[PDB]
């Protein structure tokens, strides 16, 4: 009930500024706010309280206190976020580089 | 008793190993149990700052430690006085160990001075062992070059050297041989 | 030491080698590199056996330059030094700080300062030669060297020998 | 150092490129110049197929008609060849076969029996003295049998 | 051999062993020949397909 | 020991390097064949901008005042620790004495390049063993 | 011109990560260093004009790795260590 | 679809009884403890 | 356009964030740096051996880094250290150690409470690492006394003080009361007699973090190619506000050796304990909080690191 009523507040703002919006971008965003239990809040307390890599929560705001945070509780990153590859410089499974291109040497001879 | 080789012990190493003052300490301290700054200042006479080292000294070496008792008598002043005490096991395991690390470090030179390996570059002032040496060999030159000045480098390290390092151990023992032998004579009664 | 090891290699091949022959080709770059060079974790690679049964495994495409890489595994006879190992040599060049033994690819150095007393610098011969008490040390003469260090550095090894010690010295 | 433990490549447990689980593979200077010498003529029977469509001279005879096989990039193997033949004293498999049964007979660790037939000893303490994991792992009298029957395998080529 | 005066033109060459010529102070050589496998900077002709954006 | 760079064309190789400095495009490039012998060009005046060796020398210090949300306890901690740091260095003069200088200097009207010409002289002198005292006022006038 | 964090947003919306790559490396800066096997800090000295490197205070002139970072990510990291943090980078995945 | 979804909705809050708006929006994303005017619709 | 290397070129995959611990401090610096001045003497070079010398990295292009060779713009830099003779606190961690210690006994170095409470027993289940030092920590900060025997045990009894901040201090309040300073050398030795399940039950890593790394003690030295100094007109010289803060942390702790060495005033020693403390903890975050601010001779707040890594437009 939590879930569809979010769902009901955000279309009510999309329909009073008289505006269209599909219905799976608003799905998504709900879902998303709700797949922890509960209700959870958009801030910068309410995704960098929770892992994701020391590099992605420390991007958005407070850098200093999750780096710090990170090295004293020895974490560890995945190393597969956007902002994680980003920062190192190389390339990120998204879109064409979700992929890896190989090459078949018996198709060679075709 | 065993008691009295304790002093003997610190008389023979304060004395064998630091200045007049800091056996004038030590006495002070051997004579009284509890001996007042005031005291020893008005004593020796010497200043503050001269016996400022020298308790902090004898106190770096763990000979002594330090009582600083309040004081809240007559013009109602809280007079702190710092009351000087022998610590023997603190002291005696401190002679232990630092005779103990002069026999080690005295017994390491030794061995460098037994056989020559590295080289020296007076051109760069930088030194090189005989694995750079043997690794800064070319085929057309004879001796072994410098990476930093592409020439050829000098033996460090010589037999004569090896002489002055076997008088420091026979010297060091003979003048360390009574220390030991009160180290063996108290540690037998563990006082 | 004579080993024998399977070594794993990653050759890269520019796009206009992808014809179908290309195997070939590997074979060919897997000789020209390993075949005499040197690694510092396996030693001087002499030999490589097994030349018609050499597995290809698969080749991937790296992003950029759109050059071609293979992870190949195969059976090689390498030769790797060892610290205190007694090996036998024949002089080459020779030094006041002592005499540059050679065994097989390895260029061994033995220090003056680990030679026994009696063995004596002789500069005045051609070429120069260490005169003992009883064996004298030139370059076409065999000696057999205890090496005591080895430095296994990326493709360049050295090592350092000795022959003070008994059972040592000419051959 | 030389007390039969040497680096991570070099331990005595190895591992192929098939997955199972094999002992170091020692050798020493008697089949290790058979090894070389011999899968070179393989690899020259290989360079002459696709090409379709007194023991010193045949040694570097045989070494140049080997180092036209190759590119002309590792002639560092041909003077190791001359290496060994110069400080080899034996010949033929069937030999070294022998050889090998009479190593593994006293139950020794392959590197310190590729030492024992890569040396030429007469007694027992040479043996002990130039490789010193050896010196109670086994008897002097069997070294000095082996080194007897050695000593009748060795012949002047 | 138009020179990057002419819009026709280029600016740098870049040779197969990783080095680059300028254009520039190049007339005073002589002549310069392409050869397989080297990357000439031309400037933007017709046809070439660019990013184009407006903040924010 | 050595560590002098030195840009040269190992094409030409036939005269020290007679070059050109390309600033706009950040590289620098010898003027006979033409190739270029540096790319990505620093600058300096672009470090400048975020921005006296002749008078303090290497010398480098940092004040300690008082702080948005801090208390008056601290700033007075940490400046009686300076106060008895300020013997390890004899440098307390030279700011005195330019500040009694500045004094008069302001007090005479006289400019900028007179005070600096004055500061430099007692600079040069400072505590030389000929001067051997005159109470301060001397040397200053 | 500045290629700000929006414009990047935008190039991940369109799902062309080469571009992006391309643009936050070549086209601005790209730098080349080496790390070390057993630690994965910027220690390792490197004197390649005799093909020579080192890693410091770990014993390591063998497995050295080379890895193409920024120049302001390579600034990250010296700040981390200027800050007592090991920003420890490591090319294989030992958790799996 | 993350990205898309947050421009698909963030897009429309530039053209901006109960509370409307941006403001409502912000109490909304932020799950505010309280709102402008909490309302019910009793049926 | 950099030189090629040999080197086996890889991506970067996995990212590990650890404390830096002393020893691998002193072991990946190459120079001590002991001079508080820039350059030497003649107005010209380096100091050698000071705040900016050759064995660090180097700019203006000529020159050459003498420890790497090569160039400024292939220079990845090179590390210097500082050791003090008194330890000192990290800011990012004051709060963190100040809950190790309403955690764990200030004698005997054991967890308060013990295995057999039931409320630890439920605490410990947790896999969070987070959540456990925070439940742990709810639990420890109450109970103010060890003891030797526990019903169905390590021994001490010493009251637990109240440890509280002030001025980046901590003060231990006894009730038995007697208020004593903890000073930074009894924490480190506390922390010392720490064991294995006590740390790692709070959230530590013994290959990665420690509770004796978290207290400052050998301190790293970036490079020049960190904190580019420039020299404009070879008579106007501007060096960064981050070599200042190495400055006043070398004047500090030279000072503190000098005030320790011959006698010991008690007071004096404690004033410039206390300015180090300022000097370091200033040079990691100026911007703290209850602390006066440093600020530059020119007039402008000191520039630190966290100010780097925390405002709009900086590093990230
Ligand atoms: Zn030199
Ligand atoms: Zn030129
Ligand atoms: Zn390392
Ligand atoms: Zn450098
Ligand atoms: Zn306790």
């Amino acid at each position: 009930a939590g879930r569809a009523a979010l769902y009901k507040e955000v279309y009510n703002v999309i329909a009073s500024d008289g505006s269209y919006v599909n219905y799976r971008h608003m799905a998504l965003l709900v879902d998303v706010m709700t797949t922890q239990g509960g209700l959870t809040s958009v801030t910068r307390h309410g995704f960098n309280r929770s892992n994701t890599g020391a590099l992605m929560r420390c991007s958005f705001e407070e850098t200093v206190e999750i780096l710090f945070e990170a090295g004293a509780s020895a974490e560890l990153d995945d190393c597969r976020g956007v902002s994680e590859n980003v920062i190192l410089g190389q390339m990120a499974p998204i879109g064409t580089g979700a992929f890896d291109v190989m090459i078949d040497e018996e198709s060679l001879v075709k | 008793p065993i008691d009295d080789i304790v002093k003997n012990l610190l008389k023979f190493v304060v004395r064998g190993f630091y200045g007049g003052s800091f056996v004038l300490v030590l006495d002070a301290i051997l004579f009284h149990s509890v001996l007042a700054e005031d005291d020893l200042k008005q004593l020796l006479s010497i200043n503050k700052t001269e016996l400022g080292p020298l308790i902090a000294r004898l106190r770096s070496d763990r000979l002594i430690s330090i009582h600083k008792q309040r004081e809240y008598p007559p013009n109602s002043k809280s007079v702190e006085r710092v009351y000087y005490y022998v610590k023997y096991p603190h002291a005696i395991d401190a002679i232990k160990w630092k005779v103990h690390q002069v026999v080690q470090r005295l017994k390491d030179d030794l061995d460098k001075n037994s056989e020559p390996n590295g080289y020296m570059c007076p051109i760069c002032l930088t030194k090189y062992t005989q694995l750079e040496a043997v690794q800064l060999l070319n085929f057309d030159r004879t001796e072994f070059l410098c990476s930093l000045c592409d020439e050829p480098l000098v033996e460090d390290d010589s037999g004569k050297k090896n002489k002055e390092k076997q008088d420091k151990l026979n010297r060091l023992m003979d003048q360390i041989q009574p220390i030991i032998d009160s180290l063996k004579k108290i540690d037998d009664s563990r006082i | 030491m004579f080993f024998i090891k399977d070594l794993s290699l990653n050759i890269t091949l520019h796009p206009s080698f992808f014809g179908p022959r290309m195997k070939q080709y590997l074979k060919t770059k897997l000789l020209e590199e390993v075949e005499g060079s040197c690694t510092g974790k396996f030693g001087y690679i002499l030999c490589v056996l097994d030349y018609d049964n050499i597995d290809i495994q698969r080749g991937r495409i790296l992003p950029t330059d759109g050059s071609a890489e293979f992870n190949v595994k195969y059976r090689a006879v390498v030769f790797k030094p060892f610290k205190g190992e007694v090996v036998d040599g024949t002089v080459v060049s020779c030094s006041q700080h002592g005499f540059e033994v050679q065994v097989g690819p390895m260029k061994v150095f033995v220090t003056k300062h680990l030679m026994p007393q009696d063995l004596t610098f002789n500069a005045g011969s051609n070429p120069p030669s260490y005169q003992s008490s009883e064996d004298v040390i030139t370059i076409k003469s065999r000696i057999r060297v205890k090496i005591e260090g080895c430095i296994s550095q990326v493709s360049s090894i050295h090592a350092i020998g000795s022959i003070k010690e008994d059972y040592l010295g000419a051959i | 150092a030389a007390t039969l433990q040497l680096g991570q490549e070099f331990q005595l447990k190895q591992i192929n490129h098939q997955g199972e689980e094999e002992e170091l593979i020692a050798l020493n200077l008697s089949e290790a110049r058979l090894v070389i010498k011999e899968a070179l003529v393989e690899r020259r029977r290989a360079f002459k197929r696709s090409q379709k469509k007194t023991r010193e001279k045949e040694l570097e005879s045989i070494d140049v008609l080997l180092e036209q096989t190759t590119g002309g990039n590792n002639k560092d193997l041909k003077n190791t060849m001359q290496y060994l033949t110069n400080f080899s004293r034996f010949r033929d498999q069937e030999t070294v076969g022998a050889v090998i049964q009479l190593l593994k007979s006293t139950g020794l660790h392959p590197f310190e029996v590729a030492q024992l037939g890569s040396l030429a000893c007469d007694t027992a303490d040479e043996a002990k003295t130039l490789i010193p994991s050896l010196n109670n792992k086994i008897s002097d009298d069997e070294l000095e049998r082996i080194l007897k029957e050695l000593s009748n395998l060795e012949t002047l080529y | 051999r138009n020179g990057p005066n002419e819009h026709p033109g280029a600016k740098y060459v870049i040779r197969d062993s990783g080095d680059r010529i300028d254009l520039r102070y190049s007339k005073r050589a002589g002549d310069i020949q392409l050869q397989y496998g080297w990357k000439v900077e031309r400037h933007i002709m017709d046809n070439d397909p660019v990013l184009f954006n407006r903040q924010p | 020991p050595n560590l002098n760079i030195v840009l040269t064309c190992p094409e030409c190789k036939v005269y020290p390097p007679k070059i050109v400095e390309r600033f706009s495009e950040g590289d620098v490039v010898c003027a006979l064949c033409g190739l270029v012998l540096s790319d990505k060009l620093v600058d300096t005046r672009s470090e400048w901008r975020t921005f006296n060796p002749l008078l303090d020398g290497n010398n480098l210090s940092t004040r300690i005042g008082k702080g948005e949300t801090t208390d008056m306890r601290f700033t007075k901690e940490l400046n009686k620790a300076q106060g008895k740091n300020v013997m390890d260095k004899k440098d307390n003069e030279v700011q005195a004495a330019f500040a009694k200088i500045t004094m008069l200097c302001d007090a005479a009207e006289l400019p900028k390049i007179v005070k600096d010409c004055a500061k430099e002289a007692y600079k040069l002198c400072h505590d030389e063993k000929t001067l051997k005292g005159k109470s301060m006022e001397s040397i200053m006038a | 011109l500045r290629f700000g964090e929006m414009e990047r947003d935008c190039m991940i919306a369109h799902g062309a990560a080469s571009f992006l790559k391309e643009r936050l490396m070549e086209a601005s800066d790209a730098f080349r260093v080496h790390i070390c096997g057993i630690c994965g800090l910027m220690t390792v000295i490197a004197k390649l004009n005799h093909n020579q490197f080192e890693c410091k205070g770990c014993d390591n002139k063998i497995d050295i790795y080379q890895i193409h970072i920024p120049y302001a990510a390579k600034l990250l990291f010296q700040e981390l260590m200027a800050m007592n943090i090991t920003p420890r980078l490591y090319t294989d995945r030992s958790r799996d | 679809v993350g990205v898309l979804a947050a421009q698909s909705i963030g897009e429309p809050a530039t053209q901006m009884k109960v509370t409307s708006g941006v403001p409502r929006l912000k109490e909304i994303l932020n799950v505010a403890k309280n709102m402008k005017t909490p309302s019910l619709t009793v049926y | 356009g950099q030189q090629y290397s040999s080197a086996p070129l890889r991506t970067v995959k996995e990212v590990q964030f650890g404390l830096f611990s002393p020893e691998e401090v002193r072991a990946i610096s190459v120079a001590k740096i002991r001079f508080p001045e820039t350059m030497d003497e003649t107005q010209t070079r380096a100091k050698i051996g000071g705040l900016n010398d050759p064995r660090l990295g180097s700019i203006d292009r000529n020159l050459k880094c003498q420890t790497c060779q090569e160039g400024m713009n292939e220079c990845p830099g090179h590390f210097g250290h500082i050791d003090l003779a008194k330890p000192v606190f990290h800011v990012g961690f004051i709060a963190k150690i100040k809950k190790v210690c309403e955690c764990v006994c200030m004698h005997c170095g054991k967890l308060l409470l013990d295995e057999h409470n039931e409320l630890m027993r439920q605490a410990l289940a947790i896999k969070d690492s987070k959540k456990r030092f925070a439940a742990i920590w709810t639990l420890c900060k109450t109970k103010m006394v060890c003891e030797t025997d526990v019903p169905s045990r390590g021994g001490c009894g010493n009251t637990q003080p109240t440890i509280r901040k002030d001025g980046l201090k901590l003060v231990g309040s006894w009730k038995k009361p007697e208020l004593r300073v903890l000073s930074t050398e009894e924490i480190l030795n506390i922390f010392k007699h720490i064991s294995v399940k006590d740390f790692t039950s709070l959230g530590f890593n013994e290959v990665f973090s420690r509770p004796e790394w978290m207290i400052l003690t050998c301190l790293p030295v970036p490079p020049p190619p960190v904190r580019p100094s420039i020299s404009f007109n070879e008579s106007q010289r501007g060096e960064d506000d981050l070599t200042f803060k190495l400055a006043d942390i070398l004047k500090a702790n030279i000072s503190l050796e000098t005030l320790e060495h011959n006698g010991a005033p008690h007071h004096a020693i404690e004033e410039a304990e206390s300015l180090l403390q300022f000097h370091v903890a200033t040079y990691m975050d100026n911007d703290i909080a209850g602390q006066p601010q440093a600020l530059q001779k020119s007039g402008r707040p000191v520039k630190s690191i966290r100010a780097r890594l925390k405002g709009k437009e900086g590093r990230i």
